[PDB]
């Protein structure tokens, strides 16, 4: 997802700001705080155990068993038009 | 009017007036009857109390020496200051 | 020049004199904390950055 | 034409300012700094409650400042030597510059005594010197040590006072040679006499006193009335500084 | 059963709690730590055994904790005191080495951290010099300890190898000609740390010597080195820091002389008097009392330095140690020159004392005036007291 | 605070520098003071806290 989190900011001014100011809370684009044990466990499953790498991994793995577009030059050529 | 902080809201001010009653400008005491007892302290001594009686329709009267002058006025309602005029907050 | 300079002096002395007691005590406490911060080895100086004028943390150092 | 406000103070600007005509009791401080110029006095200094001392003033040893005296070191640095006597209602002043070209600071040597009603301004006072009453030394003049200045004597600017002599007059002139005993002890005699008087006064110092009770009682009454006001000088100062920075930055481009 | 080892567990628990408490206090924007200081004093009180020497060292450190204001330096001093106290309990050379090296590392760190102003560079240089020489001395001690471990096959501190253990013990007190590191330290480091150094490790090392040390040799030539060199240098050095450094060298030579002839009672009392004087020294704000330190060091009769040197001379004569006694007398005479010089420099001068500006108004009047009351000590001292 | 202290409004004395002001009601009711004259001081002016300025005084701007 496109949501943001405290500590996942890649800077110091912003990191130092968010750990010492709640300004990110006013921003709606930051994922809101968990409110129960269920939401805390969801957040833990989000951060630990990856679960973000896993999707792209699976898609790439499906690409492994997928077809290809490679052509065998010079025994195969491309497509061109008379205007060439 | 004196500062109404730390004053009970039903103490009926005129007692908390910001004036020293003189001969040419007395403090007007409101009353529900033609006579009323009021108490005035000595200006030079807080511990001494003189109680006097004011009567309706009389000249200004001074109770203690070098004290305020007073005139009674018969009214039908006495402003119970603390929710009558500071709720007005005029 | 006397007129100009003593006008400046009068303005500065009015500024110094027109301060309230509570403000002067605040200034004394600020000076106290600043001298407490004159120590380079003060434990706070690797965590909290203080304002010079008010001896209060403006931002963290790290 | 200077605003009475200072945003760049060493302690920050004053949020609320009080009119002098609104003062109902005097709050005169004996000793107080001037911006980033601060006093320097000995632990056993005698400062009369009605004396005036401010800013970058140096005082050494058993010196004394007596009733109603002024040491206004606002335009320069002021130094006071060891065991030096300043009697009632005298002024030690200075300027920004002097025609002589030396430091414009007013220097007072050790064991130098000053009678009441003297004006000192941008002069070098060598140690062991007597200063008379209604006597003034102008800017850039120098009084050598082991000297006695008569009262009601005028010392013009950039003048010299040779040592071991008695001088006086308006303008100052030679009178007689100080005797060797006068150089040896008498100057120190006056120094020790007035230092003893100053310490005598210091012995019965009931500081800070008890007069604050009535002011505290009035403030406590305001608290009972609730009209006594709370103001965070620190955070209000921070807001004022931020306002200064914002308004200044919003006027260049 | 661990039921007899509760207090060490208490030490560990208290250190952990102090770490967490100090961490938490720093997040609040606090700027002073007097609460931490008093808590540390309390923890020092609790971890102290019931020995007279233990309590003496504990209280000495307790007063010393008022002279520092940084949490980390407080921690370093606590750990150094732990090492010293356990050095008073070290029955083997392993723990002895560990305690010495912990104290050395703590001293180096404390000297390094608290510098300010342009003096910082010289403090760093002196600290690094002390670290290097301490490392080489420690390696020497380890080498000879291993040799003894091979020969004896036990933990007994006996045999010819103990001579080098004696040498290493000498090096920690600045025994001339292994004195110059002390002079270098006196040259730059601020007064509080030097105030620490003159009292605690010396006290702990003397106590450990008195409890668990014997050797089959002499140290008299080193005593001659210390006495003569310290006396001449303190005479010849115009710098006050180096003057007191060479004075300390002469005093530690006197203590070694007392050691060589046994009779540790005079050693103990003189060490206490000298530590009292050093405590009075490094917290001085008025200079009028500064000459009292000299007269309490120059052996002038009416004050404690004289009697402290006096019983030492008495015990030296008790064994008829004519040589070192005469040497001590001559060095005592040579002390008087620069002590009178000190008196001139800070007695026959105009009286002036700067006033405090950031509060803390003469923050050490109490300890100063208390240490001044040493002229009343000889009343109880003249009797057979310390024994 | 005697830097701003009143003086007596006299009939013969012409008030031209200060300004007559009503006395506090206590003064009038107690010891017969109806008119007092206080200095006319420009707000930009500055006076030290220990001076003795009383009555018919005008202070210029600055």
């Amino acid at each position: 997802g496109t949501e943001r989190r405290p500590g996942e900011s890649g800077a110091w001014k912003q990191i130092e700001r968010q750990r010492y100011a709640s300004d990110w809370e006013n921003d709606p684009t930051f994922k809101r705080t968990p409110k129960n044990l269920a939401e805390v466990l969801d957040d833990s499953a989000s951060m630990l155990l990856l679960t973000d790498v896993w999707r792209g991994m699976a898609y790439t793995l499906g690409a492994f068993f997928d077809k290809k577009v490679t052509i065998m030059y010079p025994f195969e050529k491309g497509q061109l038009s008379p205007r060439f | 009017y004196r500062p109404l902080g730390d004053k009970e809201l039903w103490h009926e001010a005129w007692m908390y007036e910001d004036k020293f009653g003189t001969e040419e400008d007395p403090i007007i005491v409101p009353s529900l009857e033609a006579e009323r007892i009021i108490g005035v302290t000595d200006p030079e001594d807080e511990t001494l109390v003189v109680w006097g009686i004011l009567k309706d329709g009389e000249p200004p009267r001074q109770f203690v020496e070098n004290g305020e002058f007073y005139v009674l006025k018969h009214v039908e309602y006495i402003k119970k200051v603390g929710d009558v005029l500071e709720a007005i907050e005029g | 020049k006397s007129a100009s300079c003593y006008a400046e002096l009068s303005a500065i002395h009015k500024f110094e004199q027109s301060k309230t007691f509570e403000e002067q005590y605040t200034e004394s406490c600020i000076i106290k904390d600043r001298a407490a911060l004159a120590d380079p080895s003060n434990s706070v100086h690797q965590m909290w950055e203080y304002d010079s004028q008010t001896a209060l943390v403006a931002r963290a150092k790290r | 034409g200077v605003s009475s406000q200072f945003f760049d103070a060493p302690n920050g600007p004053s949020v609320k300012q009080v009119l002098i005509e609104d003062e109902w009791y005097n709050r005169q401080r004996s000793i107080f700094p001037l911006l980033d110029k601060e006093p320097y006095y000995p632990v056993d200094v005698f400062v009369a409650p009605n004396a005036v001392v401010c800013g970058d003033v140096d005082i050494y040893g058993g010196a004394s400042v007596f009733f109603g005296a002024v040491l206004r070191g606002d335009l320069n640095k002021i130094r006071l030597g060891n065991r030096s006597a300043i009697l009632d209602r005298a002024v030690v002043h200075a300027a920004r510059a002097v025609p002589t070209g030396l430091n414009a600071a007013t220097l007072i040597g050790e064991k130098v005594t000053v009678e009441p009603y003297a004006v000192l301004r941008s002069c070098r006072v060598e140690p062991k010197v007597i200063i008379g009453a209604r006597s003034v030394v102008c800017e850039g003049a120098v009084v050598e040590s082991e000297s006695i200045l008569a009262p009601n004597s005028v010392v013009p600017p950039a003048r010299r006072i040779p040592s071991g002599e008695l001088w006086g007059g308006s303008p100052a002139k030679f009178i007689r040679k100080l005797t060797d005993h006068e150089r040896d002890r008498v100057l120190d005699d006056v120094s020790t006499h007035y230092h003893n008087l100053a310490t005598m006064f210091r012995r019965e110092a009931l500081e800070p006193g008890t007069a604050w009770r009535d002011v505290e009682a009035w403030r406590q009454k305001l608290v009972d009335q609730g009209e006594y006001e709370w103001i965070n000088f620190r955070e209000q100062k921070y807001l004022m500084r931020l306002q200064h920075e914002a308004e200044a930055l919003e006027k260049l481009t | 059963x661990x039921x007899x080892x509760m207090i060490e567990l208490d030490l560990c628990f208290g250190l952990l709690l102090l770490i967490l408490f100090g961490l938490l206090s720093l997040r609040n924007g606090h700027v002073s730590l007097a609460h931490i200081r008093f808590i540390c004093q309390c923890w020092l009180v609790m971890i102290t055994p019931l020995e007279v020497q233990d309590f003496a060292l504990c209280i000495l450190t307790v007063v010393l904790l008022q002279s520092f204001h940084s949490f980390e330096a407080l921690l370093f001093l606590l750990l150094a005191y732990i090492g010293q106290l356990y050095m008073m309990h070290s029955c083997n050379l392993v723990s002895f080495y560990v305690c010495l090296e912990a104290q050395t590392l703590c001293v180096v760190v404390l000297c390094g951290l608290l510098a300010r102003g342009a003096s910082t560079s010289f403090s760093v240089e002196a600290a690094l010099k002390f670290l290097l020489l301490s490392a080489m001395v420690s390696g020497m001690a380890l080498f000879w300890f291993s040799a003894m471990y091979q020969r004896t096959g036990s933990l007994d501190m006996v045999g010819q190898e103990t001579f080098w253990i004696l040498l290493v013990m000498l090096f920690k007190l600045g025994v001339a000609p292994m004195h110059m590191w002390s002079v270098d330290l006196y040259g730059s480091i601020p007064k509080s740390l030097l105030l620490y150094l003159s009292t605690a490790p010396k006290l702990s090392l003397f106590t450990f010597w008195a409890s668990s040390w014997h050797h089959d040799f002499s140290v008299g030539v080193f005593i001659l080195f210390s006495m003569f060199i310290g006396s001449i240098g303190a005479y010849g050095q115009p710098a006050l820091r180096s003057l007191f450094a060479y004075s300390t060298i002469n005093e530690i030579g006197l203590l070694l002389l007392a050691v060589e002839t046994a009779g540790f009672h005079t050693l103990y009392q003189h060490l206490g008097i000298y530590i009292i004087t050093q405590l009075l020294l490094w917290n001085l704000t008025d200079k009028r009392l500064f000459a009292l330190c000299a007269v309490s060091l120059a052996g002038l009769p009416p004050f404690a330095g004289f009697f402290g040197k006096a019983w030492i001379f008495w015990h030296a004569m008790s064994v008829q140690a004519f040589s070192l006694l005469a040497a001590a007398l001559f060095c005592t005479l040579l002390s008087l020159v620069y002590y009178l010089r000190v008196i001139r420099l800070f007695w026959t001068a105009p009286v002036h004392t700067a006033a405090s500006f950031t509060g803390a108004p003469n923050q050490t009047t109490l300890t100063s005036a208390c240490a001044v009351a040493l002229a009343f000590a000889p009343v109880m001292l003249v009797k057979p007291f310390v024994i | 605070n005697l830097a701003f202290a009143p003086v007596h409004r006299k009939p013969d004395v012409p008030v031209n520098a200060g300004q007559v002001v009503p006395a506090p009601p206590a003064a009038a009711r107690t010891l017969k003071i109806k008119e007092v004259v206080v200095p006319n001081k420009h707000s930009t002016a500055f006076v030290a806290a220990n001076a003795n300025v009383l009555g018919n005084v005008k202070l210029g701007a600055g």
